[PDB]
Order: C-alpha cells, then structure tokens, then sequence
RNA sequence: GUAGGCUCAAGCAAAUCUGCUCGUGAGCGUAAUGGUAUAAGCCUGCCUGACUGUGAGACCGACUGGUCGAACAGAGACGAA
RNA sequence: AGCGUAUGAUGUCGAUGGCCCGAGGUAGAGCACUCAAUGGGCUAGGGUGCUUACCAACCCCAGGGAAACUCCGAAUACAGGCCGUUCUCGUUUGUACAGACAGACUUUUGGGGUGCUAAGAUCCAAAGUCGAGAGGGAAACAGCCCAGAUCGUACGCUAAGGUCCCUAAGCAAUCACUUAGUGGAAAAGGAAGUGAUCGAGCGAUGACAACCAGGAGGUGGGCUUGGAAGCAGCCAUCCUUUGAAGAAAGCGUAAUAGCUCACUGGUCUAGCUCCAUGGCACCGAAAAUGUAUCAGGGCUCAAGUGAUUCACCGAAGCGACGAGA
RNA sequence: AAACCGGGCACUACGGUGAGACGUGAAAACACCCGAUCCCAUUCCGACCUCGAUAUGUGGAAUCGUCUUGCGCCAUAUGUACUGAGAUUGUUCGGGAGACAUGGUCCAAGCCCGGUGA
C-alpha cells in the first residue's frame, strides 16, 4: 500500500477505512483462522502409506 | 562540562551516521538513580544541546527564586541526558554532492522512558513547578516522575 | 600468562596409536607406553615394580632409567609392538633421565615416531 | 522466635488486601496482549526450591485495577517488600479455589512511558523460606539533626537496602534516624537496627546517608 | 570549492568458511579462508601460509569449541576411519592377523 | 631456514631486581583489521629451501589472469630424533 | 558475463517444502575493552589561616552513551545430507540468431548512506507493479488495491471496493458513542463539553455552595532603617489564650490605619471536590480567476464513529454452454 | 579377592578458576628440608631447572582432603526489546533476547604400577 499522501505533485488518495473494508478485512481473518485450525488439528501426526 | 553547554571535548571521528532515532524505549522500566524527583521523556526523539541547557537553566533559576537563604543552594539537580552527537549541515547556493558538510551542532538521542532530569533537597510542589517549566524547552513530551 | 591447555598432536596421515610417556620422582623412575584409542597401558616400566626394586641397586638415577628403559624397550618387543611416539611434558628436556630412557628404549630396538 | 520485635515496624492492616488470581493457558507476548486488552496484568506464581526446571510454577492473572490500585497506595518499592495472600480461582467471582499462598511479589514491570502494569511476579513464601528482599528505608528525625538546622544539605546514598530476610519478619520499612547527625559524619549499613534474624547481604561499610558541609 | 579526500576501498576479498559442519570432502578443498586463526588446524586439516584451512583426507568437517577459552577447531572426520601407520600395519597387523586365526 | 632456550605490557608491595594481581592491554619494519604465549614475540648456535622441474584437489572469476595446496624427482640446511 | 529464441545431446534434474545439522556478530542490549562521559564515598596530596564550607590523584559505590566499542546476542537469511510435492526440462551443455547495457514508482525516515529524519532529490539492500499488461476499485490516475484479456452469449458465482440519490446492490439488523458537518487537512499549547471504569479526600459526628458573627494576645519579634509596625529587605517563625486564628496568604498605607483570606462557631440540607486509565468532540487554523480539503447532492429524524451480524451488487478473475489453435 | 589408599595416564567447566577457615603425611606413596663434584641451569647467582643424596625429620612452600563463598559455567522462568510472514495506513499468526529473577556446582566413571587388606 501506499502511505505517501501529503506530498509531491502525484495524488495517491488515503484509502479510508470505511464498514465495508473492515467487513472484507474480517472476513478474509475467518478464512486464515480456519486454515490455521486445519493445519493444527492435522498438524499432530503424519500419514501413513508412504 | 564546558559550563553549560554540555558536548564531549574530543570525538573518535568528526562526523556521525543520521541514524534513526523515532523508536527506543527501556524495555525493564524506569527507576531514578540519583534524586527523589525527575523528569522522563514519553517519546522517542532527538534534544539539542542548547535545549537541554534551557530546561536546565529554567530548572536552576526556579529553585534560586523560590527558594531563599540556605535552603537555595540545598536543591541538587543531576543531567542524565548528554548530547554526545555531532550534527553537520551544509551552506545555501551549494549543491548536493561534493562530500560531507561541517559540524553544527550537538543532539542527544532519547528513548521512551528515558529519565532527563532528577532533582532532590526541594519540596515536592517545586519539584513539579520545575518540571513544568522545564518542559516548556523541550520539543518531546516528558512527564513528573517520583520516587516510590 | 595464563597457561594454555596442553593438545595431542594433530593428526595427519596416520594414527601412531602408542605413545610413550615418562615420570620421575624422588625414589622411582617410570615409563608408560599408551594406547591412546582405548585410553589403556599397552606396557610400563617402572623401578617401583616389586620384580624391579630388588634387582637394581639404586632405582632413582640415571642408571635406573636406562635400565628401566632397556627393559620396556625388550618388553615392547616382546608384545609386538614396533614404534612408539615419545611425549614429553612441560619441563622434560631431551637430557638426563628423559634422554637415558628414550636412548635405551630407541637401543632396545623400538623406532621412535 | 519468629515475631515482629516490640518497638519495631509491622506491615499495615489497610494494605493487607487479598490478591485475587485466576489462571493462564500460555505465555508469551500474544496472550499478555490479549490479557492486558481484557483488564488483567499475566503474572506466575512459583517457588525457589527447584530454580531449574521452573520452580513449580503456575500461570496466572491478576487485575490490573487491583494491582495498579496497591502499587499506587503502598509505592513501588513498599509494593516489593510485603508480603500478600494471593488466592486463585477458577473464575473471577467463583469458587473453585485452586491455590491460597502467602506470596512475595518478587518484581513488577511497569512501562517505562506510561507506567501501567505489565507483569507482576510472585514468588511462594511459606514461613521458613529466606528471601532476599529490598527493604526501602525511611528518613525521620531531620528536623531534629544539628546538622540540617545549621543550613547543610542532607546527602541520600541509598534509598533501599538489601537483606536475607525469613519471610515471617520482614519489615516493610526501616526507619533511619538523623537526629543524632551534625554536619560531616555519615551513617553506614552497619547503623540499621534491624530484626537479629535478617543479614546484610552488602558490606557493612556501605554508606546510606552523609550530611555534607554546607555552603558559607 | 568543495573536495572529498576520501574515495577509496580495496577490492573483495571473499573470505569465510567455504566448507560448513557435515559437508563432505575431498584432499585438497579449501575449508575456510581467513586473515588469522579464526579457526585452528584440528585433525587431517592442514593450514596454509595465509593460516588457509584445506582437507588432507577425505570426509566429513566437523567443528569443535573450546569452552573455557572459546579456541575453535575444525577436523575432518575421516570416511575409512583412522589409518595406522604403516609400520604397525607390516609388523602389529601380521601378528594380529596371527593372533586372530590361532584363536 | 632450522634446533634449543625464554615470556611480554600494565598495576601493587617493598621503593633496579625480587615477588604477587591481571590478561592481550607488549611485540610482530611499514596503514588498518584479523591473529598470535613451550608463539607468529625475544635470545643463542649453525645455515641460505630468499632451491631446480612438477603438482592431486580446491578458492576467486566476463576474459586476461590471481590464490592456497597434500604429494613426486633431484640437490641441500638445521636437528639425538 | 547475466537475461530472450530455435534446434540437438546429456542428467534425474530444476523449483518448493519438511527433518537433521553447521559458521555467525546485525537488530536489540550492555559496559567486561577503547572512546566519550554523571553523581557520590574515601583519602593521597596541593595550597589557607594544630586547623583548613577550598579543590584533591588512585581505588570503591551508584549510574550506563557509541557506524568505524563488545562481557552478550536474536528473528530471518545462507551452506550441506536425506526424504516428500510438482510430471512440468522450466536443469546442464553443443550449435545458430538476438536484443539490451538511459529505467520509474510504492513498501512509516520502521533496511540504510548523502541531503534539512526536504524533494515527484540522489545512491545501495530486499520485495512488488509499470516498463512489456488490457479488465474492476482508488472522482479523474503508468508505478497503490484486486486481478492476468484465444473467441462468442441479453447465463451463473465471486475479488478489491461498495449497497439514500448521482450509481448496480440495504432510508439493512443489534448494542454503544458524537452533535464538531467532527466525519470531509494541519503541531506545541490552551480550555474542560460529553460518556466508561478505578481510585482519593471530606460527609447526618452535618460536608460543599450560600447567609451571619469572629479571625485574637506576647508583639511595634530582632535586625535593617528617613520610616518600616503581619505584609521594601535579612534572620527567626516560637509561645499563649482559645471555638478559632499564619510572627501573615492577599491587597492596600510614606510608615501606621483599614478591608479580606487561611481558621472557627451559628443557620441551612444531600452528597461535594479532584486523581488515574484509556473513548469521542472544541480552539490553536491567513493567499492570491470561482464555492474549491466528502467528486456532487445532501446526511445528525445518520447516509458519521466503535463493535457484532445477515443478505446482495460488483472484473476480460472462476464456472456453464458453443468454437478454434 | 573385593573394596580402600598413593602415584601416572585418561574423562571434564554443575567437573573451571580464585579466597578464607579447619585438618591430613597411612609400616606405603608425593613433595620439601641437604649439597653443587660430573651432566644441566644462570646474558651474575643451585632463585628456577638439573644431577646427586635422605632407618625417617616436616606438610611451613606446594600437593591432598572437608566445609563456606567470589567470579564464571549449567539449567530455568515471567515480562519486555527486537524480529519472519501478512497491510483493518500492520486490530493476525509465529520466533524470541540482553538485563533481571530462581536453583545447582551433580550423577556416572576407564587402564597400569605400588601399598594396606590379603
Ligand atoms: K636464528
Ligand atoms: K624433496
Ligand atoms: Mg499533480
Ligand atoms: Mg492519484
Ligand atoms: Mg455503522
Ligand atoms: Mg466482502
Ligand atoms: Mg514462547
Ligand atoms: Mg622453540
Ligand atoms: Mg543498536
Ligand atoms: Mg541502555
Ligand atoms: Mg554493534
Ligand atoms: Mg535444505
Ligand atoms: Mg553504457
Ligand atoms: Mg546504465
Ligand atoms: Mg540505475
Ligand atoms: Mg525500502
Ligand atoms: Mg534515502
Ligand atoms: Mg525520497
Ligand atoms: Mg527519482
Ligand atoms: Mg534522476
Ligand atoms: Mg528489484
Ligand atoms: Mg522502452
Ligand atoms: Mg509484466
Ligand atoms: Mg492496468
Ligand atoms: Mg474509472
Ligand atoms: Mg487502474
Ligand atoms: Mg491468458
Ligand atoms: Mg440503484
Ligand atoms: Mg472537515
Ligand atoms: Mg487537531
Ligand atoms: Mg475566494
Ligand atoms: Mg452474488
Ligand atoms: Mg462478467
Ligand atoms: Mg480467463
Ligand atoms: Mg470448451
Ligand atoms: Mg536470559
């Protein structure tokens, strides 16, 4: 992301951080909380038949 | 020493890194070393010298005002901040690179917690009196702190 | 100074597994020959044995130490064992009883390596 | 023989609240952040016996009301040399009492900026047990001394003295008198009248206060 | 006008261990190159005029560390084992081999 | 080069030696860095390998080229080895 | 050299992960060396008049700054061995054909150097995008966010980002906060609005606010001094009678005088005042063609802020159906 | 013979290296006490080292034991600094010092020679 907003002459416009955005923030959260769920439930053993 | 402006008397080398000096802080805590009253900064960031020697001066001249006779001379102050390094600049109508400029002046890095002041032999209301005023010269935020 | 710890040879291309050893005191003379791999005695000699204390007369000497080595020099012979490694310690010099024991040794026929 | 001697300080009746505990499932800055965020300040109990091997510990986590509360009121340093009942439950305002220990707090991390309570350290102590203990001192009598009457300045060297303490006995202040002080000499870690029991864990020839000459 | 006196280095050097703990080599693969014993000659390690440390057998490299003084050696492990002088081999080794087939 | 021997600098006591602390802070021609104590430093004796022809195997790398090197043949130095 | 292509010939690769194992001296930290540097305790000693508020080396204690310091010391990264996954040769190498050797921006000034901790500056490290990349979002937009365009369809699901109108989809649901159009630019500092939690102190023994009555005596303390009387200045700052009263906090007098405050009793009656953590607001805030710092309407009777929740809209992403190579 | 004791080699920082106090010279061992003729030692010197010489003297120096401790070293927190991946302009998932703090200075242990037991 870019962080630039208060100078030079080429706008880069804060993106705010508006209801919406938080939505899809926690969302994409739940996703990555269920992976690391799976990854520690399955993370105990390995399987056999090699 | 140098009276009051206070900056070493010799360097291993003449001129320093920038350096970054906006994050810092003591990760143990704080506790006074010297006196029973002080002042520690809340952020992190650069004090020049000549600041460090006006939050003195202030500090100084309002413990010989509000106090009077033999009690006076009774009120100690300790400098735990030294400005110990060298900042350089370079002149107008010079151009970007032709090496390093010269010296200007002295700053002292400050981390967050860091103790500048500490004061004893005074009440404790002049204590803080000092310590406002003493913040008054100072470009970073500083808080009262009491020995417990 | 501080004394430095004292190191083994360093290996280079070959083993050299016995290495022979000497000590001396007011009374007795000795010598040790080690298997350094096991850390045992593959053969000693030494004037305090009860074998030894009767046949010589004095067993503190430079004499007794070139008995002593003429006998571990046959000794080793005997076991089979044809070279040995000479190891001195800090103050041993290649002179008097440590020279005694290394010349009858090397005269019984026990190369030096 | 394990009493408070006549004549000499006790640990105050208002300070002697009861610290209340419940536990902690892990350690590490995640938890203490989340812990911190919920009000509580991580903490652990444990012991000296086996220092290797952890010392018997037990995880736990007290309120930060309560903690920031007593630091405030008693000092830093009067927080460090008392001792308190610690209890444990299963949840704040249950009753399933997990551990009741009579505990030194051994340290508190206080944030170096904005000095809230980061970790508080209790270490168990059951009569019997010696600890080493920074006793902070008190200074009476000075306006009584000779020597600050006649405008000289009061020299402090130490603040807190170090002591092998029997956990019954340790006193939560040592009161240090000027009043037999004029100007120049000074008192040294010998001169505490202290407990038999308790041992100076420094050199006897340490200097605690010296009254220096003042200006003319 | 304004001029730097300072505008020099020296050209790389590539210094350091080339051969870490566990890899394998061949008689004559340079171990580490250094200004110095950083690290000592152990066994069948040889050293260089400029303190190079080269295998003298082949095997494995292994480090040691002296824990009082922090001294640091590297050896090579050697694949067949030690090799008894020869010597031994002519004389101890055919008595063995005597010794052995008698029992 | 080699064989043998020796251990600095600083501080303290006595007030140059003798001893005790300490540890790389001395020295190593020459900058800096790394290294170094039965030495890579210092002293003594003899020497000239400050050789000739080669070199397994590696390290650097646009290339030109540079570096380390077990070992072989000859002729030697020092060493009881 | 590195990187592109075509065509052969070899490897059993190459890529990526797991386990095992190896040397570190960066971030951080610290003072054990070097350099820089603070306060104290001891005393050498210097110098003053036996004495010496004067400085005082060396040691000791406290304390703890550094790119070219290190008693310490990561996370990562890197080398190696073995084993998984990918089934792709993207690997190595022969032969033939190149182009290119002007780069740009973004990742907290939180990888750094230089510069002013300036630049849409400049120079290196590590990522990404553009270059050479269309599509959706960011009003408009090389370099940010999402995502890789073989072709066709008036089929479907999504990403970023949205759902009052402009403008496809919500005047969406629940619990809180703000009333500044804050949201929708700007610091030190000021002021203390409005909530949440924990304290502190005082309080029917009557607190705070209000009204009423006193606020004394030694004493005009001593010095200073034209005068200094509580109150120009220096030193002392005690005691008494008291319900209570400072050798006086303000004013005021040339100095006195006099009027208040602290303090106390009476009346009245229910809570009062300030501390801490963090929530959201206010002031500080002035530029030149025209509002011109939500894109615009408009929004607090939220369409604003924090947290929790459900549907939907949304791309040339992915699917469906049809067609190529 | 199977344990113990002494010496030599080996192992080794929880086993290292200092300080203090108390002991110990077993019918044996180690060291010292004694000398400087030969070897050797001294840019002078038996100080060190060396060669000699000790029916029994001494454990003053060293060397052995026991405790107390200092530095270290080992183990272990809790929290924090810092950091890898990831942009709710880092609301997530991991790693994790230094300084503190707490304990310990283990357990196990090979070969040869000599002595006592035998
Ligand atoms: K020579
Ligand atoms: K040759
Ligand atoms: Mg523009
Ligand atoms: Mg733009
Ligand atoms: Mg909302
Ligand atoms: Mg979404
Ligand atoms: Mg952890
Ligand atoms: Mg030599
Ligand atoms: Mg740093
Ligand atoms: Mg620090
Ligand atoms: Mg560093
Ligand atoms: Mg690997
Ligand atoms: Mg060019
Ligand atoms: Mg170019
Ligand atoms: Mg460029
Ligand atoms: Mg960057
Ligand atoms: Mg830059
Ligand atoms: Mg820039
Ligand atoms: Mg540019
Ligand atoms: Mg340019
Ligand atoms: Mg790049
Ligand atoms: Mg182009
Ligand atoms: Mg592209
Ligand atoms: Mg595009
Ligand atoms: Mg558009
Ligand atoms: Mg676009
Ligand atoms: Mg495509
Ligand atoms: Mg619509
Ligand atoms: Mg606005
Ligand atoms: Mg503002
Ligand atoms: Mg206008
Ligand atoms: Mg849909
Ligand atoms: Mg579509
Ligand atoms: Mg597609
Ligand atoms: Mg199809
Ligand atoms: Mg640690």
């Amino acid at each position: 992301i870019v962080k630039k907003h208060d100078s030079g002459g080429l706008i880069w416009k804060r993106i705010k951080l508006t209801s919406t955005r938080k939505a899809n923030a926690k969302t994409r959260l739940r996703r990555v909380w269920q992976n690391e769920a799976v990854l520690k439930a399955c993370g105990t053993s390995d399987a056999s038949v090699s | 020493k140098k009276g009051d402006v206070l900056y070493p008397k010799r360097t291993k080398y003449s001129k320093y890194r920038k350096g970054r000096c906006s994050r810092g802080c003591k990760p143990d805590g704080t506790k006074l070393g010297f006196g029973r009253y002080g002042i520690k900064s809340c952020k992190a960031g650069r004090l020049s010298y000549r600041a460090i020697e006006a939050a003195r001066r202030a500090i100084i001249g309002h413990f010989h005002r509000a106090m009077s006779g033999q009690f006076r001379r009774n009120g100690k102050i300790w400098v735990r901040v030294f400005a110990d390094l060298p900042i350089t600049g370079k002149p107008t109508e010079v151009r970007m690179g032709r090496g390093k400029g010269n010296p200007t002046g002295w700053i002292a890095r400050v981390s967050t917690g860091q103790i500048l002041f500490e004061m004893d032999g005074v009440s404790l209301a002049n204590a803080r009196q000092a310590a406002t005023l003493a913040a008054h010269k100072l470009c970073l935020s500083t808080k009262f702190v009491q020995w417990s | 100074v501080i004394p430095p710890a004292v190191r083994p040879p360093r290996l280079f291309d070959y083993l050299k597994p016995y290495v022979l050893k000497m000590h001396f005191t007011n009374k007795f003379v000795h010598a040790q020959v080690i298997h350094s791999p096991t850390a045992t005695v593959a053969c000693a000699a030494s004037s305090q044995e009860k074998a030894l204390r009767e046949t010589m007369g004095v067993t503190r000497d430079v004499a007794a130490a070139s008995k002593i080595g003429k006998i571990l020099g046959e000794r080793l012979l005997m076991k089979d064992i044809p070279a040995v490694a000479i190891h001195m310690k800090k103050e041993q010099r290649y002179h008097g009883k440590v020279k005694a024991v290394i010349d009858s040794v090397r005269e019984a026929g026990v190369k030096l390596l | 023989q394990l009493e408070y001697l006549p004549g000499f300080p006790r640990p105050d009746a208002k300070h002697a609240e009861t610290i209340l505990a419940v536990p902690r499932s892990d350690s590490g800055k995640n938890i203490s952040a989340k812990e911190r965020k919920a009000g509580r300040v991580p903490s652990i109990i444990f012991e000296q016996e086996d220092g290797q091997h952890g010392g018997n510990k037990r995880l736990v986590s007290v309120q930060t009301n309560q903690i920031r509360k007593l630091v405030t009121h008693l000092g830093y340093s009067f927080f460090l040399s008392r001792l308190f009942d610690v209890e444990v439950r299963s949840e704040i305002g249950s009753d399933e009492v997990i551990e009741k220990v009579r505990a030194l707090p051994r340290s508190i991390h206080l944030h170096s900026g904005t000095d809230a309570p980061l970790n508080v350290t209790f270490i168990r102590a059951p009569p019997g047990t010696l600890l080493k203990v920074d006793i902070p001192l008190v200074f009476i009598g000075d306006d009584v001394s000779p020597g600050l009457k006649k405008g000289a300045s009061l020299n402090t060297i130490k603040r807190t003295v170090k002591f092998l303490c029997p956990a019954e006995i340790v006193p939560p202040y040592i009161e240090v008198d000027l009043s037999l002080l004029d100007v120049g000499q000074k008192l040294v870690a010998g001169d505490l009248k202290v407990h038999p029991a308790l041992k100076l864990i420094r050199p006897k020839d340490e200097p605690i206060v010296k009254i220096a000459g003042g200006r003319v | 006008a304004g001029s730097t006196k300072n505008g020099r280095d020296s050209k790389p050097k590539n210094l350091g261990v080339k051969k870490f703990g566990g890899e394998n080599v061949i008689p004559g693969n340079i171990i580490v190159r250094q200004r110095g014993t950083r690290f000592h000659p152990g066994d069948y390690v040889g050293i260089g005029k400029d303190h190079t440390l080269f295998a003298l057998k082949e095997g494995r490299v292994r480090f040691e560390k002296n824990k009082i003084t922090g001294r640091k050696w590297i050896h090579v492990d050697p694949k067949g084992g030690h090799v008894l002088h020869p010597i031994y081999t002519r004389a101890a080794a055919t008595k063995s081999t005597q010794m052995e087939t008698a029992s």
